[PDB]
């Protein structure tokens, strides 16, 4: 799982 | 305390059940299971607070009654009220530090805490008003809410921003994998403004709302809000952070699309899933000229394979999905097609309805 | 083994819902969470078990087949059936280790265990036999089953005994506190015979019976009991205990007798219970000429009340319940009166619909 | 809680 880019 | 009402069981259901919502399971202090009791000016008022919120419900009262106020266990007084037969009349008067219910030969008699103990959220003066049907308000939410994170560290993604821009209403709530936004015409002008709302409110507002024909007053402070719905009033404390911003998510020049009938692509995600990872849930898509072809593999090297047809022109991809963040998307998505909208297996993915712009959902992809 | 069916969905989803029956209860060798599958004669059987009971179906296989046998997690195994959708052909195949579902262009890969791992119940002769209709043996359960014990150290208390006797068939649970004894005529001769069905498979047995006129057959070994209807087998070891004399509870000589509305009984009990005890559930019973009070207290000292107009002759007296037992009894009563006899306070009461004499409940009472 | 005299 990737982090969205917050 | 004078207090003394006679209600029908029929127009107090509905509030108790609604002021008992904030009420938690295990209150850590006794008067935090109990509802504020209030009769004044012909109207019965009653209470239920957690301390971060309270909801309020006003019952018209037109039988002989006497002012005053008092506290009562809450699950208690519902039960009871609950238990009563169908148009039922219920006789309420206190005695001493006792409340008595009386309705036919049923005598309760239930423990009381003193109304001037019940706790009361600090006062707060409105900085933003405006005005929406309840339907706008729970699709705004129900668009939404399964995106909120829960128990994150990032204590200001536990709940819900709601944004006022032009003459629009946007709700925005994301975990930090997976994120939806939906934005709404409200025919106001307003002043830019984003407040968080937390998750536990944003529920209580939710169940509040049942889509009649009653408009809902929407007042915000600078750390509270407070929706007004018919007879019930909903006040929250804000959450006190800054949210991120949800068009930084959003791909910025995607070149493929993929269009696929969303029961179809649901069914086919949920029979994967079966097979898929207990506690990762990856799902692998690999998508190629008008065909999709989904999946999913465990540690017991059991593997499920769905093949789709759908709409696809562009560049053949795979890519990895929490199965679970798509059906919640798939699931959120109440249409006949759904569009996905993709770069690369390394970035995010925006999903909405082929048919309607109103709401946009972004999930971040797995690594393969 | 080489063992491949192709069935349709509509035919394997309720076989798999049953002898998926005795799944529950998280057995810790992993075969228990598989179905056995076994095609033989143009017939595939699915079999269940916990090591105490089995539940077999048996499909008739019209389409190309071939025989052997496997075991296939069943949860699953179930969900992949009930995912696919409504007319879905379903054809599995074993490749060595593993088991494969095709279904449209769906396709699984399931992990087996040799079905010559499996455990299976030890041969067995019937020693009585008999027919009667699923409804019966349902009502017969139905009736009882509430009052049988759990995790009780009496081993012979958590089931159900099966009498026969006469024309009749009985059945008997208790758990020490309460009692519930219910018979049925079967139109048939049988010898006087009683045993002990453990609580797990008297359950599942409930849950077989669902279907109408279809007759049940009966078979009751030393050890063992089989019920057969339809195309469903269920059979579960006895416990191998002396149940108590139903007899030994029963009032010897009422004097008092009790008669009231059942739904009225109940409603009140219901609202007592709300401020009874917690941990006690004591509510205490007030009978005077036609006239029934019950009242509840609990430590906060808040207290319910009701009064109801009964048909009652006889001496006053008061007496204190369990109020959860009384309302289990009324629960399983669907008739429109009760009656209840009784001698004093400190002796058993039975409670009986006013109607009908075919199932008995005995309540102990409690001093408070 | 009394038993029942089994």
């Amino acid at each position: 799982q990737a982090d969205l880019x917050l | 305390s004078h207090m003394k009402f006679t209600v029908e069981r029929e127009h107090l259901l509905k509030p108790l059940q609604q002021v008992s919502g904030p009420l938690g399971g295990r209150p850590t202090l006794p008067i935090l299971g109990n509802l504020l009791l209030q009769v004044a000016d012909g109207t019965l008022s009653l209470t239920g607070t957690d301390l971060e919120m309270e909801m309020v419900a006003r019952v018209a009262l037109v039988q002989p009654h006497e002012p005053g106020a008092t506290t009562v266990p809450a699950r208690k007084f519902f039960d009871i009220c609950r238990g009563l037969p169908e148009g039922a009349e219920i006789a309420v008067q206190l005695e001493g530090e006792r409340m008595l219910v009386r309705s036919g030969r049923s005598r309760f008699s239930l423990s009381t805490l003193p109304a001037a103990d019940f706790p009361n959220l600090d006062d707060w003066q409105s900085e933003v008003e405006f005005t929406l049907p309840q339907a706008t308000m729970k699709r705004l939410i129900e668009a939404t809410q399964f995106s909120m994170a829960h128990q994150d560290v990032r204590y200001y993604l536990n709940g819900m921003l709601f944004e006022t821009e032009g003459e629009e209403l946007r709700t925005v709530a994301t975990d930090g994998h997976r994120l939806a936004v939906c934005s709404m015409p409200i025919g106001q002008s307003l002043p830019s403004h984003s407040v968080i709302v937390p998750r536990k409110g944003v529920i209580e507002l939710m169940r509040m709302l049942d889509g009649g024909d009653n408009p809902l007053r929407v007042q915000i402070g600078s750390n509270n809000i407070r929706a007004h719905v018919g007879d019930f009033i909903f006040t929250s404390k804000l959450v006190d952070g800054r949210f991120p911003d949800y068009r930084r998510v959003l791909p910025k020049n995607p070149d493929k699309h993929l269009e696929a009938g969303c029961d179809l692509l649901k069914q086919a995600f949920a029979r994967a899933a079966i097979l898929s990872n207990e506690k990762f849930r990856g799902v692998r898509l690999y998508v190629s000229e008008n065909q999709l072809k989904i999946t999913a593999n465990n540690p017991e090297q059991e593997e499920a394979e769905e093949i789709l047809d759908v709409t696809y022109s562009g560049a053949e991809m795979e890519i990895g999905f929490n199965v679970s963040y798509v059906l919640d998307v798939l699931n959120a998505l109440k249409c006949e097609n759904v569009r996905m909208m993709l770069t690369d297996s390394v970035s995010s993915v925006q999903i909405e309805d082929a048919a309607s712009q109103s709401a946009a959902y972004v999930v971040m992809p797995m690594r393969l």
